[PDB]
Parts: structure tokens; C-alpha cells; sequence
RNA sequence: UUUUGUAUAAUGGGUCAGCGACUUAUAUUCUGUAGCAAGGUUAACCGAAUAGGGGAGCCGAAGGGAAACCGAGUCUUAACU
RNA sequence: AGGACCGAACCGACUAAUGUUGAAAAAUUAGCGGAUGACUUGUGGCUGGGGGUGAAAGGCCAAUCAAACCGGGAGAUAGCU
RNA sequence: GUUUAUUAAAAACACAGCACUGUGCAAACACGAAAGUGGACGUAUACGGUGUGACGCCUGCCCGGUGCCGGGAGGUUAAU
RNA sequence: CUUUAAUGUUUGAUGUUCUAACGUUGACCCGUAAUCCGGGUUGCGGACAGUGUCUGGUGGGUAGUUUGACUGGGGCGGUCUCCUCCUAAAGAGUAACGGAGGAGCACGAAGGUUGGCUAAUCCUGGUCGGACAUCAGGAGGUUAGUGCAAUGGCAUAAGCCAGCUUGACUGCGAGCGUGACGGCGCGAGCAGGUGCGAAAGCAGGUCAUAGUGAUCCGGUGGUUCUGAAUGGAAGGGCCAUC
């Protein structure tokens, strides 16, 4: 049978132009009053999946 | 007996770039709690008293001052 | 994606974005594909009859990703700014 | 808060000063039931045969949550 | 604790608010600070709301 | 065999002979080798049927953005040194 | 007259010995209780598995009972040997 | 008298006797997806459930708690 | 139009009656040589009873399941996240059911800037006044102070007063530190708009380190980014936030 992609991981990671994946920074959903603006502002742009857990995402997304 | 068994994560303080080291701009030189090392020439001071470079060069520790206080400076060499 | 009980990476992080249905009927056109269609007219009905784009595609677009040599006349498309100069430099014509 | 009690005033007087009394009795039922589960917990706690049953009502006290009593402004 | 959350909604008409905390027991009156509104790119008054 | 460690008084076996345990299917990724090479390749099916037709379709040559959209650029931002 | 008395057939099973790869997958020997009654026995029926029946022990339901036996789901699952 | 066939035969179970309680008959209750059966070809001096257990002297105080029975004035409350 | 009576007019509530649905495990006749069943006559109940869909209560009668870990065996007691010192062997890190203490906040000023100021404790003299209040001199030197535990720090004060104020601001960010990651921390400088000061300049919260929880699901506001034939819209997305 065809490999079934993990649908949960497909909604959080996108594949870039050199094989890496981009994801959305955590800690930016609620109780955003304790946080400084500098801490919020640096969590807005998307980031790249680190090297340590780059093999945990490739397994979950065999097609994307 | 018991009523103990508490501690906190180590903060990893101490000098990062020792004397004679070639650093870049903005690189942290020493993380401190009070002001053990005072900012001298071409180094700054954070809100938590972290000393950081302001121009690329070689670190220098010196003991200038009426109260013989350690100072950190940078030579643009 | 199982790490012994702790929150897996695909669940620590938040979901973002939404999939757009308009992107599945839009296709790029390499600048080298214009010399493969017909006697010199490029449109949806000739690009998808030369197997350069799919069947359900409706909004094509010509980018600067090759080298044009023949004077083709792009009938209705969305040529880019860079690919527009290259097409006219070969004697082509762009219209709506 | 405001509660609507039908009746004129003296049919009200009973309910307002009775609903308070029945709350103090209910509030004092738990405060006397907790104090009797603490008889078991404080006695058969270190016992090997009855520990699993004393910790069954040592965590039952934590689920009663007697409701708070506020003071009337009619001082 | 006793310090609750408020939002200072701008007065320039646009929808923009800085969210902060304010103790109400000591001071029950509103807050008025001239802050920066990136929508109109000017310093305007921010009256407390919510 | 399991262990920090076994002559161990820790497990297993009375002996012989025969049988007895990393396989199969379909997908995905990496290495080797072969074919072609900005191209590579067909599936079902037709077929005097391991030939030849079949290019439906799949992968690649373009990326950025949540998206419209722009495009060797693009996103952020009122704009970026 | 008697859920009367002593006591064989008959029904049971209180004590001890033997037996424990036994003559026997609960018996033999010597004693023991009831023995006209809520007794015992022959033949044939009825009640069936979360169900039966139970003078009540979780007892008995084909040498199997805190949920029978047979076949099927089934190569259940086993982070354990 | 009965009981753990096969380590417990007993102070355990049963028992006649006592009490409470349900049931007016197409009775309560039970086995039944239902028809229907038992109770019973019985009729409250009868039948079912519960507890105690011959016989003798007796069975004291408490209705606050949890059940059960009665009340309907008032509050809260579903579908519609 | 208001308030009102009469007719009819459609409906609800209650109370008496009625037969015609329905019940009859009352009686008699037939199928029939049948205490079943069906039909007929009759009597008694009669829109009650009972059944179907929906619904509130009760429901260990019955079924599926749950009932944490560390631990000098297991249970009890203690602990589970964060901050400060020692053990920690003069870089960083380093364990035990090792030794000691704290946090789940506070502040619209207790933040920014400009101007100014320097303590504890003692002696002597002095009305109530006293070992100790307020005052005047001298010694002392930060042995004081810091919103909050401990450590490091602080005189250029980060400690103490006053004036003006909102930089406790928006978009970014060279370069580093620390984590297995999720993340957390420091940061010169650039753009736009402010505050204080004559000006040089300082200001992206507070002397620093505790004062905190991811994702999913949903709430509020803004924004055509999308809008399943088209125009809208519902619903998503992005930004701020609960
Ligand atoms: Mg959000
Ligand atoms: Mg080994
Ligand atoms: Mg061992
Ligand atoms: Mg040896
Ligand atoms: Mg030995
Ligand atoms: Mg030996
Ligand atoms: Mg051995
Ligand atoms: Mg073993
Ligand atoms: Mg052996
Ligand atoms: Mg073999
Ligand atoms: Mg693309
Ligand atoms: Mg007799
Ligand atoms: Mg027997
Ligand atoms: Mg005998
Ligand atoms: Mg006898
Ligand atoms: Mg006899
Ligand atoms: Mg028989
Ligand atoms: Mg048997
Ligand atoms: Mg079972
Ligand atoms: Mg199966
Ligand atoms: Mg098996
Ligand atoms: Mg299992
Ligand atoms: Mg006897
Ligand atoms: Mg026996
Ligand atoms: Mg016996
Ligand atoms: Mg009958
Ligand atoms: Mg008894
Ligand atoms: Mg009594
Ligand atoms: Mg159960
Ligand atoms: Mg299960
Ligand atoms: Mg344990
Ligand atoms: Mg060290
Ligand atoms: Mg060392
Ligand atoms: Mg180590
Ligand atoms: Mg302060
Ligand atoms: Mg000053
Ligand atoms: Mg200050
Ligand atoms: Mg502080
Ligand atoms: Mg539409
Ligand atoms: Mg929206």
C-alpha cells in the first residue's frame, strides 16, 4: 500500500527549496501580555526545522 | 530530615572570551550578576550587566580606577 | 513521530496557513516552452494541446526561465516583467 | 446578586431567611463528614492492610469543596 | 493576583490597543497615556477600555 | 543464556537421525551499476501477444508568500542600509 | 402414636493405620451416625452458560466451574522470558 | 435434618415459632422483545419479600443522617 | 384611537354527562365431536386504560473501564515547575529521601530624564523626654539602604528628594550566550514618531537573577487574502488579544 502521510504534521510543516522544512514558532497563541514586545516580535516570522529533529519530520512526511 | 531538596538550574555565568582573544562586534565577553567587571573602552553593558563588545578587536582586562576595579576594554587591532 | 511520551514535534508547534484552490489551476511556463507549441500562437488551448500544462489548468504564466528564439505571439497569458523584455527582443508580440 | 422571590414581603421573609439556614446546615454537613473521614485517615494510614483504603478517602476529602458563605450587608 | 488586565484603545479612530495590567482597588479611574499608533504613524492618546 | 560478574551449588539439554526461526507484496528514501540526458518513463489496454503501439499520467528543469499574487527573485515593513 | 429407642439390609462418612511411581485419578481395614422418615431407590422426563439448580459451600452443571465443552474471530496482544 | 463429590460435618445452612412489609385478583412477584405461563384451577385465617430463630422473663432512649410512606400551598425544572 | 355589551367566530382549562373507537383473563350461540382462536348477541368499563416516537427523574439490576511516579523491597510520611547559597575538587556543567531559605507577585509610579542630596551607631549639651523621638556640635565611615529570600553589586550612586513627562512605543536587527529539541537570554546600529536637557546625550520598563505553562478547541476586534456556477454571504487565513 501507499505510505500514509501523517496529516497532523502536514498542517504544520512546509518544504522549502533545498529540502528543509519551515514551521511556525510556538508560544504565540494566548496570554500575550506577560511577554515583551521584543519576545513576541521575534516569534512572528517562520523558522526552519533544526538538524536534530529533521529526521523526525521526514519520516512523517514521505510525499511532501 | 527532609524539608530540603531544592535548587535551581545553573545560569552558566563567567567570562566567555578571555584576555587576548579576537572578538567580533556585539559578542558577549562576560556574563555576570552584579558588576564584577566594569565596562571600559569599546564595550557596553546590558540590562543584566552582561558586557558585550562594541567594536571588533582584542579583549583587554585592566584594573584602572580609584577603587581598583576590574575593567574590560577592546583594542581595535 | 513518537518520542517516548513527551509532546511530538508535530504537536508542540501550531498549525498555520490554508490551502488555496486557485493554486491548483495555475501553472508556470518556462520561456523555452514557447518553441514547442505550434506555428507561433501561444494560449491555453495550444499550451495544453502540446502537453506543456495540464487539462484542468486555466491561469498560465510565462516566466524568464529559458531562452526564446522564435517570434511567438502570446495571445492571453500573464508574462512577467523579465520574460516580457526577452519575448519582444526576439520579435514577439504580447496581447490580451 | 439579586434573586427574585415571588410573594409579597412576609411570604418572602420566610424563604430568604430559610434558604440561608438550609445552606448553613448543608455547609455544616460536609464540614462534619470531612471531620469523620479524617478519623479513618489519621488512624489507619501507616497500617499496611488499611492504607490503600485510607488514601481512598484521603483523596475523597479533596473533592467536597464546601461552598463559601458571604456576609449579609444588613448589619 | 489582584491586578487584572485592561486594554488602551486608541483615540485616532483606528482599531489598535496596547494591553497592560492595572490595579483597580487602589485606583478605579481610567488611564490616559500618549502612545504610538502604527496604523496612522503618530503619537495619539490611548484611553483605557474593556 | 543472562549478567557488574559464573566451575558456579543460576537457566537449558539423556543420546542419535529428520524438521525448526529476519520471509512475501506494494510504496518511500539512500548507495552501487546500466540506459538516456533538459529531459527520463510509461500504467490500464490493443497486440500471430517478453516485440510494437499506448505519453492518460508521474518525476525534474523556479522559487517566495497563509493567500491573492509576484517571479531570479520573493516575503516582512510605511521602506529597508 | 412418634421427623420415638437398640440394631442388620440400605443410605452416609466422625477417628486412626495402610496406601501416595497405589488393588483404587479418595479406596481397604478396625471402630462410627441415621435406619417409618425433611428417608432411600429403579425407569422415564424438565430447567443450559452471565444461564441453570442450590436446607447456601461460590457448592454441583460428564475425573473441567469467581462463569462448562466444541468450533470459529485467531497467527487476539505480549514494552515480558 | 442439610452442607464444601476429592484436606473443613461444625458454633455454619434449614427448621417449627415471632415480627415488619407488599398484594382486592387481569393480585403483588418471576420466566418471557411478545403471545403466554408459574403464583393457583389458590382469594387476605391466602400468597410473595425481608430479618430473628423451640420454650420462659423481656425487647429500653433517639426520626437529626440515609431509605420508605403521606401532603399539596409555594420555588426550580424537559420535550412541545 | 380608548374603554366597554351583544351576538357569532376560531382555540385553550376545568366539571358533569354520552356511545361510536378501544379493553374485557363477565354470560350465551356457531365454526366444533375443542376451559386455545375467530365470528355473533349482550352486559360492564369508555375516550380512561394500554401501545408507538420524543422527553425529565430514578436506576451497581447490568455492561465497559479507571484507580500516577520517585523510593536504600513495598506501604505511610516527603517530593513533582521556577529562583539564591554550599556540596562542586579557583573556566562551564556535575548527584543523593544531602545542608539551608524563597515564588505563583507589586508599581500609571516604585518607569524615563534633568537638577540636587548622602547613611548606621555612638559620644557630649538641650523643656516635658525616659535606655531610645525632635535639635546643635564632634568621631565614624557605608558596619546603613535596596518593594519581597539569598548571592553578586551599587558613591559617577543602582540609595534619598523635587520639576517635566509616557521609550512600560511601532517595523527591523550585525554579532553572540545557553539548551538534545520546543525554547530562553544579551545586543550596538537602521527607519518612522515622542519625552527630558541649554547641549553632549539618555530613554525599546523597574540594581540583576523567581513571579510561570506548549498544541488542539473556542471568544472579541481589525484587515477583500480566499469566497466550491457568478454577485454577495457563511466558513477559513493573517495581525492584536482572551
Ligand atoms: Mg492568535
Ligand atoms: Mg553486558
Ligand atoms: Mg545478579
Ligand atoms: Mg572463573
Ligand atoms: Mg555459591
Ligand atoms: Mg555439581
Ligand atoms: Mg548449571
Ligand atoms: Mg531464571
Ligand atoms: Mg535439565
Ligand atoms: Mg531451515
Ligand atoms: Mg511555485
Ligand atoms: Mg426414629
Ligand atoms: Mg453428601
Ligand atoms: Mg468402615
Ligand atoms: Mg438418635
Ligand atoms: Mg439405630
Ligand atoms: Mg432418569
Ligand atoms: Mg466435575
Ligand atoms: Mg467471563
Ligand atoms: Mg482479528
Ligand atoms: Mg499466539
Ligand atoms: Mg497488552
Ligand atoms: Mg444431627
Ligand atoms: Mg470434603
Ligand atoms: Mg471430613
Ligand atoms: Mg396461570
Ligand atoms: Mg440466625
Ligand atoms: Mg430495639
Ligand atoms: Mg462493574
Ligand atoms: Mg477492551
Ligand atoms: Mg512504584
Ligand atoms: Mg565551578
Ligand atoms: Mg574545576
Ligand atoms: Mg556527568
Ligand atoms: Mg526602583
Ligand atoms: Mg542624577
Ligand atoms: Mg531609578
Ligand atoms: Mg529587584
Ligand atoms: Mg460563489
Ligand atoms: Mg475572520
Amino acid at each position: 500500500p501507499k505510505i500514509k502521510t501523517v496529516r497532523g504534521a502536514a498542517k504544520r510543516f512546509k518544504k522549502t527549496g533545498k529540502g528543509g522544512f519551515k514551521h511556525k514558532h510556538a508560544n504565540l497563541r494566548h496570554i500575550l501580555t506577560k511577554k515583551a514586545t521584543k519576545r513576541k516580535r521575534h516569534l512572528r516570522p517562520k523558522a526552519m526545522v533544526s538538524k536534530g529533529d529533521l529526521g523526525l519530520v521526514i519520516a512523517c512526511l514521505p510525499y511532501a | 530530615s527532609t524539608r530540603n531538596g531544592r535548587d535551581s538550574e545553573a545560569k552558566r555565568l563567567g567570562v566567555k572570551r578571555f584576555g587576548g582573544e579576537s572578538v567580533l562586534a556585539g559578542s558577549i565577553i562576560v556574563r555576570q550578576r552584579g558588576t564584577k567587571f566594569h565596562a571600559g573602552a569599546n564595550v557596553g553593558c546590558g540590562r543584566d550587566h552582561t558586557l558585550f563588545a562594541k567594536a571588533d578587536g582584542k579583549v583587554k582586562f585592566e584594573v584602572k580606577g580609584p577603587k581598583n576595579r576590574k575593567f574590560i576594554s577592546i583594542e581595535a587591532e | 513521530g513518537f518520542e517516548g511520551g513527551q509532546m511530538p514535534l508535530y504537536r508542540r508547534l501550531p498549525k498555520f496557513g490554508f490551502t488555496s484552490r486557485k493554486a491548483a489551476i495555475t501553472a508556470e511556463i518556462r520561456l523555452s516552452d514557447l518553441a514547442k507549441v505550434e506555428g507561433g500562437v501561444v494560449d491555453l488551448n495550444t499550451l495544453k494541446a502540446a502537453n506543456i500544462i495540464g487539462i484542468q489548468i486555466e491561469f498560465a504564466k510565462v516566466i524568464l526561465a529559458g531562452e526564446v528564439t522564435t517570434p511567438v505571439t502570446v495571445r492571453g497569458l500573464r508574462v512577467t516583467k523579465g520574460a516580457r523584455a526577452a519575448i519582444e527582443a526576439a520579435g514577439g508580440k504580447i496581447e490580451e | 446578586e439579586l434573586r427574585v422571590y415571588p410573594g409579597n414581603y412576609d411570604e418572602y421573609m420566610t424563604a430568604a431567611t430559610q434558604a440561608r439556614e438550609r445552606l448553613l446546615a448543608d455547609n455544616a454537613k460536609k464540614k462534619a463528614q470531612i471531620a469523620e473521614l479524617q478519623s479513618f485517615v489519621s488512624r489507619f494510614s501507616a497500617n499496611a492492610s488499611k492504607s490503600r483504603q485510607a488514601t481512598s478517602r484521603a483523596r475523597q476529602i479533596d473533592k467536597i469543596k464546601l461552598e463559601e458563605v458571604k456576609a449579609s450587608s444588613r448589619q | 493576583g489582584i491586578r487584572e488586565k485592561i486594554k488602551l484603545v486608541s483615540s485616532a479612530g483606528t482599531g489598535h490597543f496596547y494591553t497592560t495590567t492595572k490595579n483597580k482597588r487602589t485606583k478605579p479611574e481610567k488611564l490616559e497615556l500618549k502612545k504610538f499608533d502604527p496604523v496612522v504613524r503618530q503619537h495619539v492618546i490611548y484611553k483605557e477600555a474593556k
